[PDB]
């Protein structure tokens, strides 16, 4: 169990999260937060869009990392 | 390899933009400018057809339209935008898995053979002004069945004439399989109203040209959530809304529907595609991700669109660049890399549908 920051084009959104949560469980933990659908999430890290199925692990995100959403 | 199609009126629209070019009514955005930049010959030079595949190749890899594109010609103008949405391109592909997204899909056992049709949605998001697709199917804030119906026929109806002959020439019949186009990522603030319009759209193409279509026979229509199980004859075709979120067991976008087999039918799946985008999108970075990526990635689609001979890979899912690029590098080696690094454009042969119904040159 950690924490990660994922900013906007901005207000940063702090969520808990785990190495195990696959992107998809990130994007509903945004949703809970700030109200936008999973289906118009894009989610960026180190440059690379995050896709459905792989786990912050794959990525190798760590605790207190950066992600980028990017919003309509 | 690909074939890029567009109805008539989307003809008259380019054919307007050059001569607005050529009559000093208009400038070039800048990656329309950019991809001009690099020709000998002027724009009043140009035959209908260059000047058609040089806007078509300022289209990029990878492109967030519904967040990062301005409208305003410091990426590209309304005018663009309203042609670039119509443009929809059509390839023979290997389907190697069942199309489900992340963790979901389902390798097939031998790949069966394909095509794939990428088709624009309506562009309903921005991250700045008002889109094209906002102003045409909008009256003031919301949205107009008929203006959409309008416009998903001007996009869908040359694809659906493509495989009515094509299905003949193989002595077939068509089965179609179609997503919820437009109602994810480019559907903005109408999310929560646009699943029944697009279905409507679908079924009023459908029946407003059945008798076009004689070959076409099933079309296979999954929303994946936001609509309910249903099916209806539509002149002789059988149209099935299949929302594989809210059904369990059902057939995969890149898979015969039931009644369907390699023997009496083509596989056709219908791609959410996207303006300024080469088909593939997201997958050109990497992530196999929405509509666009996904269905690209389960493909050989990145062969078809580079030349090059891909590697599928099984536990992943994923169509991947080929051993003689990815092996010696150390890093960036997605399928947009392979395209940085070998120069590759997204130009191919164009045609319109005419007066007739029929496919045929700009000219
Ligand atoms: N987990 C899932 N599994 C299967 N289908 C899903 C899932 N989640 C959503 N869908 C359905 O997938 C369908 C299409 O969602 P989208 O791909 O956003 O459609 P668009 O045209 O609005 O977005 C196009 C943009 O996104 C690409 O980058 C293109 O390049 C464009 O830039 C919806 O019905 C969802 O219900």
């Amino acid at each position: 169990s950690m924490q990660i920051f994922v900013k906007t084009l901005g207000k940063t959104i702090t969520l808990e999260v785990e190495p195990s949560d696959t992107i998809e469980n990130v994007k509903a933990k945004i949703q809970d937060k700030e109200g936008i659908p999973p289906d118009q999430q894009r989610l960026i890290f180190a440059g690379k869009q995050l896709e459905d199925g792989r786990t912050l692990s794959d990525y190798n995100i760590q605790k207190e990392s950066t992600l980028h959403l990017v919003l309509r | 390899a690909y074939q890029l199609l567009l109805s008539k009126e989307t003809l008259n629209k380019i054919l307007q933009y050059k001569q607005n070019l050529e009559k000093g009514l208009a400038t070039p955005g800048k990656f329309f400018l950019e991809e001009l930049s690099k020709q000998e010959k002027s724009i009043s030079e140009m035959d209908i057809t260059t000047f058609t595949q040089l806007l078509i190749q300022s289209k990029k890899p990878q492109v967030f339209a519904e967040s990062q594109v301005y409208h305003d010609g410091t990426d590209w103008t309304l005018e663009e935008e309203s042609i670039l949405g119509d443009v929809s391109v059509n390839m023979p592909v290997t389907m190697y898995n069942d199309g489900g997204h992340g963790s979901s899909f389902k390798n097939h056992p031998k790949p069966i053979s394909g095509y794939l049709a990428y088709v624009p949605g309506a562009l309903l998001a921005s991250g700045s002004g008002p889109t094209s697709d906002m102003k045409e199917v909008l009256d003031n804030g919301k949205l107009n069945q008929d203006k959409l119906n309008a416009l998903y026929e001007r996009r869908l109806l040359p694809q659906l004439i493509h495989f009515n002959e094509l299905a003949r020439q193989n002595e077939k019949q068509a089965a179609i399989t179609i997503p919820g186009i437009g109602t994810g990522c480019f559907s903005g603030a109408y999310y929560d109203v646009i699943k029944p319009y697009v279905r409507n759209a679908l079924i009023h193409i459908l029946e407003k040209h059945k008798d076009s279509l004689p070959y076409i026979d099933i079309i296979h229509y999954d929303p994946y959530m936001g609509d309910e199980p249903a099916e209806k004859k539509i002149g002789h075709m059988s149209f099935r809304v299949s929302p594989s979120g809210v059904v369990r067991g059902t057939t995969g976008q890149l898979d015969y529907p039931l009644g369907s087999n390699p023997d009496t039918h083509i596989l056709v799946s219908i791609v959410a595609w996207a303006h300024f985008s080469w088909p593939g999108n997201d997958y050109w970075g990497g992530a196999r991700q929405t509509d666009d990526g996904v269905k690209a990635a389960s493909t050989d689609t990145m062969g078809q669109v580079t030349g090059a001979t891909g590697v599928y890979d099984k536990k992943w899912g994923r169509y991947m660049p080929p051993e003689s690029f990815t092996k010696d590098r150390k890093g960036m080696s997605d399928w947009g890399d392979y395209v940085r690094e070998n120069g590759i454009v997204f130009n191919g042969p164009v045609l319109a549908l005419d007066k007739s119904g029929k496919l045929d040159t700009l000219e």
